[PDB]
């Protein structure tokens, strides 16, 4: 998952100095600024709170696979403690799969478990 | 030496001016070396093609250089130094390309080379 | 200390060699949708074209003054100019040319007329004191018919009433993104029409005289319209390139510095430690 | 009367830094950059030649009043002279109660001299 979260950080800072254009290009440079915002938000973490490797995994597979595309920025760090909640509930089989493997789970499973959280989750 | 009351109101006048307009096209330097010369307003314009005639026409041909050169070399009064100057400053050889302004002496030889060369 | 000044000088030029960038990409961002506008109006000004060619000519007469020519008494000048500036010469070329051709060919006190579209063109105008009787500035990026549809009609009018007895026009031909050439045309009146090939003769209701009436100015208009299209092109595509030369311009300028950087910081240093060690000698 | 003059030559120099090229040309700037310009030529002296400190009073007075405003930048410094050879003549009593109390005078008297003065200048 890391490699391309490389690849999303280093278009947005190449493209950060004009993010406040919205007359640019509306494919190419519109959806890299927004890709970057999104996870600029999702790197940032509070003070003496570590979060565990698993629950890093997932989160950042959930925004590098398109799932928050569609939630807003100031609304990113919500989206990701509620998930954490939904994932303590109710995704224990992922938890201990990704724990007790190393290795990603069923990637099917995996965007079911996004996609319900998601009809679950309220947007401001 | 450089004073009114020694050299003249007019030698100094004359002075004052044309360091005046080289100070400011060498604060021109910058925005023509990044944009050009399209983006300069419409008396900047005028002012380097002022300076540049005048940075060249300061430019002499001198008698020991003979020997390497050719040219005889000039001797200018002061009083043909500050006609030309003067000249020059108010826009009275603005048509003449630049190169004809670089190694002549009095200003009758600027005329005479630009003539020579074509125009 | 130099060292200070270098580097000082370095952050400038990049920050103005982000600007140039940035102001490339946008330009580039709206060329592209002047050339959809480009595209989008072609079929409007071919059917048009047909008509007046099918009518004006072969179908009858001249039956209306805008397709005979009358004796010179005035003339009418339509330039067409960005509102700002920081583009390569696009206006400074039409505005050298007009100038040139009135004085050279024209320019009575009383024998002209101007119509500006734009800020510069509205400056150099009254900076030179040249007459202008209609006037049109923040014109959008990508103008509409209905915002210029004003001011084609007026000069339409103004040119039937015989105020002035010919028009032309002045602006920039797009052609790449490098050239961009100052074109001339003789709006009025229509000496110039094309001949079409499908020769079809409508039933004329009524007759022939208000129909031309009715079509000649919107051919006018529609005229007046694409080659305001046509300079909007001109004027992004310009200043891409010049925000290009500028972007490199500023990069050879930061490598030059960078060098003088590298040589004042090893002088530094070198200072430094003889003063040091000297320093250290003396005791 | 100079609190303000402080702030004259920020705002002049500040957008002067871009004027040249920026084609602004907002009204409040172009008066902003007239009235340095004006100020800045006003500002300019003559080796071994001091001026009273009233004189210099009444001279930024004149200035910072706006009364100079449409006098050309070039006629700026023989309006100084020729304000200066007016005053040695009448308002001298100005003058006087400046050298005496180290205050201004009264406001419409002083108007009232500038603008005779003026309508005397002769405008080149």
């Amino acid at each position: 998952v890391a490699g391309t979260l490389r690849l999303d950080l280093a278009a947005y800072r190449e493209l950060e100095a004009f993010a406040q254009f919205g007359s640019d290009l509306d494919k190419a440079t519109q959806a890299k600024l927004a890709r970057g915002a999104r996870t600029v938000e999702v790197l940032k973490q509070d003070l003496h709170q570590p979060i565990p490797v698993e629950k890093q995994v997932l989160i950042i597979y959930a925004l590098t696979r398109g799932f928050l595309d569609d939630i807003p920025v100031e609304d990113v760090r919500r989206f990701e403690k509620e998930f954490y909640l939904f994932l303590d509930q109710n995704g224990q089989h992922l938890l201990e799969h990704i724990r007790t493997t190393k290795d990603l789970p069923n990637e099917d499973d995996l965007n079911k478990a996004i996609e319900a959280f998601k009809k679950t989750f309220v947007v401001s | 030496a450089l004073a009114p009351e020694i050299v003249g109101e007019e030698h100094y006048q004359v002075a004052r001016k044309v360091q005046q307009t080289l100070q400011r096209y060498k604060e021109l330097q910058d925005i023509i070396a990044i944009l050009g010369m399209d983006e300069l307003s419409d008396e900047d314009k005028l002012v380097v093609h002022r300076a540049r005639r005048i940075q060249f026409f300061l430019s002499q041909n001198f008698h020991v250089a003979e020997q390497f050169t050719g040219q005889p070399g000039s001797y200018v009064p002061v009083k043909e130094t500050v006609r030309g100057f003067k000249e020059i400053l108010e826009g009275k050889y603005d048509h003449l390309p630049e190169d004809a302004f670089r190694l002549v002496g009095r200003i009758e030889e600027v005329v005479e080379k630009a003539k020579a060369m074509g125009v | 200390a130099s060292l200070r000044d270098i580097k000082t000088r370095i952050n400038a030029t990049k920050k103005t060699s982000q600007i140039t960038k940035a102001m490339e990409m946008v330009s580039t961002s709206k060329l592209n949708r002047a050339e959809q506008n480009a595209k989008s109006f072609v079929p409007y000004m071919e059917k048009i074209q047909e008509v007046v060619a099918n009518v004006a000519l072969g179908a009858g007469g001249a039956s209306h003054p805008m397709l005979v020519s009358r004796p010179v008494k005035k003339t009418g000048y339509l330039v067409i100019t960005s509102d700002r500036g920081l583009a390569g010469a696009y206006n400074s070329n039409v505005l050298r040319l007009v100038y040139q051709t009135i004085q050279k060919r024209h320019a009575s006190p009383d024998e002209y007329a101007i119509i500006v579209i734009g800020r510069v063109g509205l400056s150099f105008f009254r900076k030179r004191n040249m007459p202008v009787i209609l006037d049109i500035t923040r014109l959008p990026d990508q103008p509409s018919f209905a915002d210029i549809k004003e001011i084609a009609r007026k000069t339409v009018g103004l040119f039937a009433d015989g105020t002035f007895d010919e028009l032309y026009m002045y602006y920039n031909h797009y052609v790449s993104a490098i050239q961009q050439e100052v074109t001339e045309r003789k709006l009025l009146p229509l000496t110039d029409l094309a001949e079409n090939k499908q020769r079809t003769v409508y039933e004329f209701e009524p007759s022939q005289e208000e129909i031309l009436d009715v079509l000649l100015p919107q051919y006018a208009e529609s005229l007046i319209y694409g080659a305001l299209l046509d300079a909007k092109a001109s004027e992004h595509a310009a200043r891409m390139t010049a925000m290009k030369n500028a972007t490199d311009n500023a990069n050879e300028l930061i490598r030059t510095l960078t060098l003088s950087y590298n040589r004042a910081r090893q002088a530094a240093i070198t200072q430094e430690i003889t003063e040091i060690v000297a320093g250290a000698n003396a005791l």
